[PDB]
């Protein structure tokens, strides 16, 4: 669930 | 906050949003000439349901894309819990790319850039959401009407996103006050710049979240007649954010 929107706001 | 964070936080807003912009406001308006032929329009008209639907949500993604990462420059943002940025992106990237369209919008002729050339709604008839569309294009005609400057834009949209109205959040008081600074950051450019005239004219609490239902209720009609397009074909964060994954 969510796993693309979790990963760019990670992607830092 | 006092004044001058107040307008720190203006250049702050400002620079963000011109920072995550696919596109300069200069290549648009240069553009404005290079429009598609009668030929170039039929043949969009020609392409079947699906292809029209799959090159759309692209585009809508790489555009969302641009909103995730003027959402991430935003002071505060980054501060609140996973949750609570997830349900302001959910509920919000589509109202910014909506908002942010009147950029690539000429209201002279009625044409919006796509695909590299301007043309009229007429360009989208295979969709089949003819409503939505033209809807679509009434909101940026409306809006471009009020000759929104590119940093009322910044300020608008960052006031968009941040909205503690939104149900599922968790620190509510915590967006009250991001809110409250950026309502404050907002109404001060616009003091300053004797623009406040434009307040009475921006569009009802109400009408995104129609245009933004209207979407997801075309989306849900053509997967019923697409399934495997939308499962094999649609970019994986559109889904996320339109078809709960
Ligand atoms: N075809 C096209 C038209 C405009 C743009 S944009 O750079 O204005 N980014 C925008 N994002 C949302 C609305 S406009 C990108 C591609
Ligand atoms: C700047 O206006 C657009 C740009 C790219 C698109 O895919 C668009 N797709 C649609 C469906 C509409 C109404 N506008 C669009
Ligand atoms: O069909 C809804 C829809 C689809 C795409 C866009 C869009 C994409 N990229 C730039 N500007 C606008 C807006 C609305
Ligand atoms: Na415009």
């Amino acid at each position: 669930k969510h796993k693309i929107l979790h990963r760019l706001l990670q992607d830092s | 906050a006092s004044l001058t964070e107040i307008e720190h936080l203006v250049q702050s807003v400002c620079k963000s949003y011109r920072e995550t912009c696919q596109l300069r406001l200069e290549d648009l308006l240069r553009q404005r000439s290079n429009i598609f032929s009668r030929e170039e329009v039929t043949g969009y008209q020609r392409k079947s349901m699906w292809e029209m639907w799959e090159r759309c949500a692209h585009h809508l993604t790489e555009a969302i894309q641009y909103v995730v990462e003027f959402a991430k420059r935003l002071s505060g943002f980054m501060e609140l819990c996973q949750n609570d940025q997830i349900v302001l992106l959910k509920a919000g990237a589509m109202e910014v790319v909506l908002v942010r369209m009147c950029r690539a919008y000429n209201a002279d002729n009625r044409t919006v850039f796509f695909e590299g050339k301007y043309g009229g709604m007429e360009l989208f008839r295979a969709l089949g959401c003819s409503e939505l569309i033209s809807s679509i294009f009434d909101f940026s005609h409306s809006l471009s009407a009020l000759h929104f400057s590119e940093d009322e834009i910044a300020l608008y949209t960052a006031l968009v996103l941040i909205n503690a109205h939104r149900p599922g959040l968790q620190e509510k008081r915590k967006v009250e006050q991001l809110q409250y600074n950026l309502e404050l950051a907002f109404h001060h450019h616009l003091c300053k710049t004797h623009r406040q005239s434009i307040l009475a004219k921006l569009p009802p609490k109400g009408k995104l979240r129609s245009l933004c239902s209207q979407h997801v209720e075309r989306l849900q009609i053509f997967q019923h007649l697409h399934p495997i397009v939308v499962q094999a074909a649609f970019p994986p964060l559109y889904k996320e954010l339109f078809s709960g994954g």
